[PDB]
């Protein structure tokens, strides 16, 4: 499964 | 013995007011799973091995709002890597990242990955302590310091750690037909003249799995690059691979060469000699 | 930026054996941006059935590609991959060898 959220650079 | 997870993304931007591209993939092992580019029909992820399509709309539906989020966050860095590098709007530029985790033979974690490009260069990664980052640059500086900030390290290693492993461990079982197999590899030695003092030797390694594989030519038992070539390993198209390594011999010397392969699937090393 | 020329392979799926039907593959790998354009080849004619893999990269973040379309070998006729990309000044053609 994907990560549930990533953060923005 | 061991196993790894991993989710591929690239971005790409467009001209002016063209929206960007964006594709994901994601493997087991050597093994594509799931995809999604934002050019096909259908604007949804979509299933590429056929034990993954054993998941219910549950799964899809939650990969799909998934992906779909991870290409807006890709969006907004296209936009915020254009200021950092002080480029205009009128090239194409290109975002990738990769993510995932290694398993061990007892399918217990081994180590987690992630990592960031911009341009076809390294950007940020994540160390293999997964507290700490490597920036490539004053830019990445940044987003270090950002990512420092927000403790983004400590939210990925609850997922390398914790989520991925997991979710590897159900894949390897629901997949157990296909993904616990290795296939060793076939192989054989070809033989072409190529003047009347020089004569090419190929020896071949067909149908194996995982990718990974080593061939090296010995003359006399001796190690020899010189007047060899290699090709890259690849796919068949039928989940399996396929490489060849190549020398240029004196003629009536062939039986001096030896090509030796080693791959997981085989319980020795092999060694060829010109047989015919 | 970091531009790369592709690197192609073109190779049958099975060991060619001719007059029997068999997948020709143009593996195009080592390049740099992602924009591609690949055309399978029939005696310099196109090949009008031709699938893809998606797009993936490496280790050093190059991508690669696998086109396919089903084919019959024989002796006389003479198969080809022709790729276009932004580091190249013309079309590069790689002809199809069934030892290679
Ligand atoms: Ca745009």
């Amino acid at each position: 499964i994907l990560a549930k959220f990533l953060h923005e650079l | 013995g061991s196993h790894s997870m991993r989710y591929f993304f690239t971005s790409v931007s467009r001209p002016g007011r063209g929206e960007p591209r964006f594709i994901a993939v994601g493997y087991v092992d050597d093994t594509q799973f799931v995809r999604f580019d934002s050019d096909a029909a259908s604007q949804r992820m979509e299933p590429r091995a056929p034990w993954i399509e054993q998941e219910g709309p549950e799964y899809w539906d939650g990969e799909t709002r998934k992906v779909k989020a991870h290409s807006q966050t890709h969006r907004v860095d296209l936009g915020t890597l254009r200021g950092y590098y002080n480029q205009s709007e009128a090239g194409s530029h290109t975002v990738q990242r990769m993510y995932g985790c290694d398993v061990g033979s007892d399918w217990r974690f081994l180590r987690g990955y992630h990592q960031y490009a911009y341009d076809g260069k390294d950007y940020i990664a994540l160390k293999e302590d997964l507290r700490s980052w490597t920036a490539a640059d004053m830019a990445a500086q940044t987003t270090k310091h950002k990512w420092e900030a927000a403790h983004v390290a400590e939210q990925l290693r609850a997922y390398l750690e914790g989520t991925c492993v997991e979710w590897l461990r159900r894949y390897l079982e629901n997949g157990k037909e296909t993904l616990q197999r290795t296939d060793a590899p076939k192989t054989h030695m070809t033989h072409h003249a190529v003047s009347d003092h020089e004569a090419t030797l190929r020896c071949w390694a067909l149908s194996f799995y995982p990718a990974e594989i080593t061939l090296t030519w010995q003359r006399d038992g001796e190690d020899q690059t010189q007047d060899t070539e290699l090709v890259e390993t690849r796919p068949a198209g039928d989940g399996t691979f396929q490489k060849w390594a190549a020398v240029v011999v004196p003629s009536g010397q062939e039986q001096r060469y030896t090509c030796h392969v080693q791959h997981e699937g085989l319980p020795k090393p092999l060694t060829l000699r010109w047989e015919p | 930026m970091i531009q790369r020329t592709p690197k192609i392979q073109v190779y049958s799926r099975h060991p060619a054996e001719n007059g029997k039907s068999n997948f020709l593959n143009c593996y195009v790998s080592g390049f740099h941006p992602s924009d591609i354009e690949v055309d399978l080849l029939k005696n310099g004619e196109r090949i009008e059935k031709v699938e893809h893999s998606d797009l993936s990269f490496s280790k050093d973040w190059s991508f690669y590609l696998l086109y396919y379309t089903e084919f019959t070998p024989t002796e006389k006729d003479e198969y080809a991959c022709r790729v276009n990309h932004v580091t190249l000044s013309q079309p590069k053609i790689v002809k199809w060898d069934r030892d290679m």
